[PDB]
Order: C-alpha cells, then structure tokens, then sequence
C-alpha cells in the first residue's frame, strides 16, 4: 500500500510518522492526498513498536 | 611507418570531441584478454557506441573537462592503470558492466603475472612418456611415474590468488593444457553526470536487493496484516487476526464450548 | 485490535454498520472511536464473505 | 598450424605432399582428392592452402578469396597488370557489385559496417 | 531501508525513475540521496517484474 510503504520509509529515514511527513512523501510520489486514509494510518500506528511488528507473520 | 604524425594535438583533438559527444565514459583494462577476444568484445560495443585512444594522450580528460564544467583535478585519484582505454557510449552504466564483465572469453595464464584466483592442478595421467618429471616436482606439483607415464599424485594449489605465478610455473601448466581465467575488459571506472563510480559499485549485487525487496515487501505486508488498513492485499489476513486470537484463547484455557 | 474484535463479535450475533453497531460497541468499551479506522474497516468489509475468510485459518 | 603451399589442380607431388606429411594424419590422396576437388579453375599463381589436421580428417584454409570473388563478378581472371594506375584489361567493378562481394565477406571479415567493408574490398581492388 | 521503501511506494502508484521520482521521494523525506545507491537500485530493477518477485513472499 502507498500509505504502508510511506510509513516504513519514514521510520527507516528516522522521521516521525505523522500527517505532515506522510503527506510530503505521498505528494512526492504524485498520489492525491486523502484526509481519511493517512489519518487512520497515523491512528493505527499510534502506540506501536514498528520494529517488533515488522518481523513475524506466518 | 615513417616519421610523419603519429599525431600530436590532432588525435587529442579528435578525442576531445569524443568525451563531449557521449554521456557515459569508461576507463577499461585490455591487458589480460586475447585480441580475438578483445576485438570481438569491441564488436559488441561498436554497434552501440565506440572506443578511442590514448597514453597520457588519454589523460587529458582535464581539457575536455575544461571545455565544459565537469571535473579536473577534482577526481579522487585519476584511476588509470596499465593498459587503459576509454569507452564512450550512450549505454547506461550498469548495463555496460553486465555486457563486458559477464561475457568474457577464456585463455591461458602468463609467467610473472599475479594470479587473479586460485590455481589448482588435478591428479591423473598427463599421458606423457618418461622424461624430466623433475620439472613438475620443482614447482611443488608431486608426480611420480606410474605405468610408464608421468602422473600427478594429487590435486593441490600451485599458486594462490594475489601471489605471482613463477616463470617455470606458467610454462609447465601450459604443457599440461591447463589454463582457466576469464578475460575481457576489466572496468576500472565510470563517469556519468558529475559522478565517479569505482569498481566495487560496478559489480552490481542484485540478488541481495531481491532479498531486501522481498523482506521490505514482508515489512509492508506485516504492517498491513497486523495493523488492519484494508486496500487490496492485506484484507483477508486482517480479519483472521481477530479470530486467531479468539480460537486461541480456547487452547490454553479449560472452558469447553 | 479494537476494531477487528468489535465487528467479529457482532458477526457472531449476525449483523453490523458505521453508527448503529461498530460505534456502539467501541463506545460501550468506553473508548472514543476514530472515524477513519471505522470507515476503512467497513469499506474493506463490503462485498466480502467474512465466513469464507475464517474457513481458511491463517 | 603447419603450413603448406599449393598450385591449382595439383595432387600427389613427391616433394610437396610426402615430406610435409599427408594430412588425414596418414594416407595422402585423401587430402590429395579433397584439395584437388575444391581448387577451381586453372592454376595461375599459387595460393596458400594451409593445413589443419584432426583425427582422420584434413581441412584447409584457403583464401585466393576475396579477389577470386572479384574475378567471378568481373568475369576477368588476371590481376592488375600495371599496378595502381590503370589495369591492362578493363576490369571496372560496379558499385552494386562491390557491396554484394562485401555482404558475403562480412562473416569472414570482422568489419563493423557494410560501408566499412566496402572500403576494405575496394582498397584490395584498386592495387 | 530508504531506497527500498521509496521505489515500492511508487510501484503501488504504478510508475518510477532516477531524478523524476526516486530522487523526489527521498528529498520529500528531507534526506539527501546517495546517487550510487539510486543507480544500483535502478540498474538492478531493469528487466525485472517487481510484481512477480512479490508473489513469492520471502
């Protein structure tokens, strides 16, 4: 997903996963901003260990 | 053959326009490669875009640079080595290496050359009649006469990578008919667009990126499954997590329903 | 997660939607729902057979 | 390779075939047949034929060749009687004739381009 | 990594190259791109079906 890929790149670069930072990467890609989808995404990512989730999975 | 140029400043002048005509400029090593092999290798390049001349007349990339705005001086340490050419091309950097570096032709090693890789000689009958077996023994190849033929006792490494091959060593190997290396235009270097690439880059991984891609793909996939964020790939798994976890509470416990 | 369990629980009872139930369950939990997360789950749910997805386990 | 000399149409000469050794790796008049069949028209100037030997086979590397190709096209057997100026016989090859000789040569020749190949044959033709 | 996520994100949108997008996304991240890393990823990408590589997951 463009939104999931944007989150993993933002964490790899060392920058926080928020609405501004996702919006700038999303705009550079050329994909239109949709308020609901990045807002859910930041909310889903809230309270998470990105590192611990990333590795297990079937 | 006579004294007449044998040009100076004239062939440089043709060469001047040649770096400027083409985007991508390579610094390349013929030394090893035979010329049916080089000349064939060059046939490939030539259809696509072409190679031209120098000594120190080559090192004069500076004049070419001076005409434009690109390098001087500024380059890391001018990488040129014995036996260098320039390849001027349309062809992007990465592809040029795969043509040249992958497709090399074979040929024999040489006396006084540094071995590029480990050299071994096999055990079995040489097929040769009694004579100076001693020459083989001198190198540290054990041989003995079995069945009236010279045979090599065992497989062993005669020379390692990064050590020079002795003059005796080379000659004796050639008589055995043992060769083995890959020859073609070793790439020392690349210029494109203000950027300098050395040879480590130029062997261009790629399998590692597949693994990293698939792992990146799994990071995304993982994030997707666990997170619950339902565009096309993730969805059926995300629903399953909310069960995986219920079905699950049953297994440890000891209420039966 | 909150959302996943909430729609699953309703599915067992046999019925679900934005305001009527999803919002009601999470609100019964005492938690404030993010609209974007509800909207995303519902949009994903449309035209899906939840029972069939369960039948493979993963 | 270990090389040899030949005349058009020759077979079985004592001096040329016997001391140089009979290809086929034995049994001359194997090769003596093979060279002779191939050789073409009247003897003229000697050609190289070049010997390569394999297990119970002989093979020869024979180029009279691209110039013998010129002879066929022109319908003129000699070569340039009065060198580089003007030939005694009037063998002017056409431009269409020379690119077709170049087409056929292009495998044997290295040449990059067909236009490159036309120079190489033309340079041979003039002299 | 930065590079991997950036081309993946673009692939989801459906398009990519050196300056136009790869450079644009990482620059949108606020990070300075190493040219050698972009060049290596692109050279590797040529003649590859990204969608097929994804279909086995590893």
């Amino acid at each position: 997903s463009a939104l999931s890929y944007a989150a993993l790149i933002l964490a790899d670069s060392e920058i926080e996963i928020s609405s501004e930072k996702l919006l700038t990467l999303t705009n550079a890609a050329n994909v239109p901003d949709e308020n609901i989808w990045a807002d859910i995404f930041a909310k889903a990512l809230d309270g998470q260990n990105l590192k611990d989730l990333l590795v297990n999975f079937s | 053959m006579g004294g007449i140029r044998e040009k100076k400043a004239e062939y440089f002048a043709k060469l001047r326009e040649y770096l400027e005509e083409y985007k991508s400029l390579f610094v390349v090593g013929v030394d090893n490669v035979s010329s049916q092999q080089m000349h064939e290798v060059r046939k490939e390049l030539r259809g696509r875009a072409v190679v031209l001349m120098g000594k120190n007349t080559m090192v004069r990339r500076a004049i070419r640079g001076f005409l434009s705005d690109l390098p001087d001086f500024e380059k890391l340490l001018p990488f040129v080595k014995g036996n260098v050419g320039f390849v001027f091309t349309n062809e992007p950097l990465t592809e040029i290496k795969n043509v040249i570096v992958s497709n090399r032709v074979a040929a024999p090693a040489r006396a006084g050359a540094v071995a590029p890789e480990d050299i071994w000689v096999r055990a079995v009958n040489t097929g040769m009649e009694p004579g100076k077996t001693s020459f083989f023994q001198a190198l540290g190849v054990p041989t003995k006469i079995a069945r009236g033929t010279i045979e090599i006792v065992s497989d062993v490494k005669v020379v390692d990578a990064g050590n020079k091959v002795g003059q005796s060593e080379a000659s004796l190997l050639n008589l055995l008919n043992i060769s083995p290396f890959t020859f073609g235009l070793t790439v020392v270097q690349v210029y494109d667009n203000g950027q300098v690439f050395p040879s480590s880059i130029l062997d261009i991984t790629d399998e590692e990126l597949v693994s990293h891609f698939v792992s990146a793909v799994s990071t995304i996939a993982s994030i997707s499954l666990a997170i619950g964020y339902p565009t096309l790939p993730s969805v059926g798994h995300t629903l399953i997590n909310n069960y995986k976890d219920l079905l699950a509470v049953a297994i440890a416990a000891s209420y039966h329903y | 997660m909150k959302y996943l369990a909430a729609y699953l629980l309703l599915n067992a009872a046999g019925n679900t939607p934005d305001a009527t139930k999803i919002k009601a369950i999470l609100e019964s939990v005492g938690i404030e729902i993010e609209d974007e997360k509800v909207s995303s789950v519902l949009s994903a749910l449309e035209g899906k057979s939840v029972d069939e997805l369960i039948t493979e386990g993963n | 390779y270990l090389y040899l000399r030949a005349v058009g149409g020759e077979v079985g000469a004592s001096a040329a075939l016997a001391p140089k050794i009979g290809p086929l790796g034995l049994s001359p008049k194997k090769v003596g047949e093979d060279i002779a069949k191939a050789t073409k028209e009247f003897k003229g100037i000697k050609v190289t034929v070049q010997l390569k030997i394999q297990n119970r086979q002989a093979a020869a590397s024979v180029v009279p060749s691209a110039s013998s190709l010129v002879i066929t096209a022109l319908k003129e057997p000699p070569r340039d009687r009065k060198k580089d100026k003007n030939v005694k016989h009037s063998g002017n090859i056409q431009l269409d004739e020379i690119i077709e000789i170049a087409r056929q040569m292009r495998d044997k020749s290295f040449g990059r381009t067909l236009a490159s190949v036309t120079k190489e044959i033309l340079g041979t033709a003039q002299s």
